[PDB]
């Protein structure tokens, strides 16, 4: 709580550059990574659907507080008034937490607590259990996870009941987080290095046939997508990046094609709520210097992925239950 | 000069332990230090990918501006071996084609441990020859077998990454 | 208590002083460098008497400087090495060890620090000299107005007291030199910033110029007479000279070695003849644009230690000066 | 999109640090910068203390470089601090920053007509607004304000004007 905190904070001022040359990254990028890395270490041990063991919980509670606590000091410096008991009104400047931090950080802490809460509902005895990956019973996707086993002939209905209930709870948590993430990302500045990577114009970025489709007389984003090869997640990714590239260009008449493209973007989000982040997203995070947004984005990201771990770990039990029932009726 | 070096591969392969090993509750923060190579000094940036295997959206920066990748599998997990070609190669070849790869086979101390293999029947030992097939298959620049416990070839790994990323 | 205060301090550092959090702040080096100076000012502003540092403030000082200095424990060299197992197997590994320039200077300075607090601590207990409120009645009999007047006995100090006072003054001036050297050293290792180089005039003559440049480049040379040839009656004038010569050195160290040596011997005498003369343009420019955290901590820590030394030195001299007056 | 360096300079016991801490929040004033909206404008404000430089000058080598405005401060209850403005400080600014605006601030306004304080502190002696204004015209400061960290009177006015003059 001294020699422990000290290290973490100091490693951050070096900005990753342990030579001390300050050829490191921004204080923001250093914070984004620190959070990412911490969540991976803690969440990586959550391989079973059971409460997070008391000390891992303590580590998590306190470490993240350290990292999140920089946001307490990010302020708006605004004019206000005050009035003494004597009666006099004097003008002062005053300090309030920044707009996008006031509501969002506590929202994310609520989400954090909701997930730790949901794992806690598996305290003690559950009807499902886990086996060693490398035992005999273990050999009976992500191979590193202890195979889950379920009573032969199904799971008690009150057990299945709570499973479905927490999964919905977690799925609403995952969405909540993703919304905040998406929100931070939209407000992060477009890096100078991205605009430079951009092609000369729309057609070049969109490609010949795509550009002709988005510029036809009539346009239907539903027909459009059906026409294209969306078979692999890499392909949707490439399209999203191409469209995104256009929108950036155009936003510098052409508003129709511009509105048309943003219609597709929304559809891409709706038909593919799970996509990895676009070139632009990556670029924004890569170069962002705003430490407030740095924290909002990575915190929302790890929470999204904790939420996913739990959704994943629930879905295992359920799938496993289902298989054991299908072994009869 | 600046090098970004990224360790990639499955879970329970020892990604983070390898890095903690090389440099110094398993936590590896992004690390950067000066090293001298054959004359002049380069700045080495090491990246952990822990957790990505579980949820891809966790680590957006993993592949960006990478100079060299260390693809790692466990010598006692055939699934981790299969995934190098089934899962990890398609990713690097999508986000960063033409960035050099170094094949790393971890848990070298456990590979011929007759006792351990008997105790964990599910675990299965990959031979060097088998790792070389895998090297030539994924077009890796070099295949090395190492151990975080022992520290064998660990420096050889990063020495290779360093050297290859300056070609 | 020391979570709330500590985290707080490290935060505003991550923020590069830019409290709007938009990252348009200042390098980590400079933030730290400022933090070190601001704290010292704050702590030794009140330490205005020649007496032990109020035990609490002393604990504040110890812990607070302890926090800012900790970055240096993590600034390393990453060097090839070896280790042999309990079975004789030799493995080639990579080792971290503290960066050269910090491994010796951080404990050097920490030591100078304790040496200064210790010097104040010797004044634990009763002293022959005493202090009087600046705006009271006994303080009105006194001809830096904010320091409380010092007073000494009618007949003047004992020889033992006046002796200890001299002994401490010597001791303290040694620390001031030790710090001044560490400061001058780190400053000579810091990168010359691009903006500085864009301000440099075309030629050696252009910086000096015509008159002074002739002098330096002559057949014979005497550094004392070189200064005696010049008007050195004010800080500004000496300082403008130091700037003139350092500009020329950078010009030359960039192109001749004889003039480069003569110039360096002039800067050397300038340290002897006018110690306590301000940082030069080049110095200030270095500190402004320095990204190196190690050096930032090295330069500021030495700087404030040098200035606490001067303070204690001045405290002593005010006693010895009023002792002079009490005899005469 | 326009940065302002605002350095406040003066003697000891004049309460620079205090004025600064009063404006924002022993006590430290750390280099503090923050976006401030002044007269519809969205300016980037950065405030420097000079505490301790009045003792050792070599302590704060970044005090004058890149300055945009100065707050020259003297204590309305110290005539020496008033004398030092033009004898000691004005010469420093005329040399290291020719042409940058100075705002003359007379601190400790709550104490100036304090009958009991001036009674139990014979050495303290109050300075008049007229006398403060005379100093302004003499050193050529753009404006003169008397303020107080205890009450915060005109403190906010001190900086509002500083920023306004810093800008062109």
């Amino acid at each position: 709580d001294m020699e422990m905190m000290k290290d973490r904070f100091a490693k951050l001022l070096l900005g990753e550059d342990m030579s001390g040359g300050g050829k490191g990254v921004s204080s923001a990028l250093a914070l984004s990574n620190a959070i990412t890395n911490l969540a991976a270490s803690i969440f990586g041990e959550q391989t079973k659907l059971q409460p997070m063991p008391q000390d891992r919980q303590a580590r998590w509670k306190k470490e993240i507080d350290w990292l999140l606590s920089v946001t307490d000091h990010i302020v708006e410096f605004v004019p206000s008034q005050q009035t003494s008991k004597d009666g006099v009104c004097t003008e002062i400047m005053v300090t309030r937490q920044r707009g996008d931090l006031l509501m969002n950080i506590p929202a994310l802490r609520k989400l954090d607590a909701m997930l730790i809460d949901t794992l806690d509902n598996f305290r003690g005895h559950n009807e499902f259990w886990y086996v060693s990956r490398d035992s005999e019973e273990g050999q009976q996707d992500k191979w590193w996870l202890p195979p889950v086993k379920v009573p032969p002939g199904g799971l008690s209905e009150p057990s299945r009941r709570m499973l479905y209930f927490q999964k919905d709870s977690v799925t609403q948590v995952q969405k909540a987080a993703m919304a905040i993430n998406a929100q931070v990302l939209s407000e992060m500045e477009i890096p100078e290095s991205y605009i430079d990577s951009l092609p000369k114009n729309g057609r070049a970025s969109l490609g010949d046939s795509i550009y002709k489709s988005i510029t036809e007389e009539w346009f239907d984003p539903e027909q459009f997508l059906a026409m294209l090869d969306m078979s692999t997640e890499h392909k949707v990714l490439d399209l999203k990046n191409r469209i995104e590239a256009s929108v950036v260009i155009w936003k510098r008449k052409r508003e129709l094609f511009e509105e048309r493209a943003e219609t597709i973007l929304v559809l891409l989000k709706q038909k593919f709520p799970g996509l990895p982040q676009s070139s632009l997203d990556i670029s924004k995070i890569q170069f962002n210097k705003d430490v407030g947004q740095a924290v909002l984005e990575s915190y929302s990201r790890i929470l999204e992925s904790l939420a996913y771990t739990v959704m994943s770990r629930i879905e295992d039990v359920l799938y496993t239950d289902t298989l054991a029932l299908k072994q009869t009726l | 000069r600046f090098i970004k070096c990224v360790t990639v591969g499955d879970g329970a392969v020892g990604k983070t332990c390898m890095l903690i090993s090389y440099t110094g509750p398993t936590v590896f923060d992004n690390f950067s230090a000066n090293v001298v190579v054959d004359g002049s000094t380069v700045n080495l940036g090491l990246w952990d990918t822990a957790g990505q295997e579980d949820y891809n959206r966790l680590r957006p920066l993993s592949y960006r501006g990478a100079d060299v990748f260390l693809l790692a599998f466990s010598l006692i997990s055939k699934a981790s071996y299969e995934n190098i070609h089934k899962k990890w190669l398609p990713e690097l070849k999508h986000y960063a084609p033409g960035i050099p790869i170094v094949l790393v086979g971890t848990k070298l101390d456990l590979r011929d441990d007759k006792q351990f293999l008997k105790d964990h029947p599910g675990a299965a030992s990959i031979t060097t020859a088998q790792g070389e097939e895998l090297r030539k298959m994924i077009g890796a620049v070099r295949y090395l077998e190492c151990s975080s416990k022992t520290q064998q070839n660990v420096k050889a790994v990063f020495d290779t990454a360093i050297r290859v990323a300056l070609r």
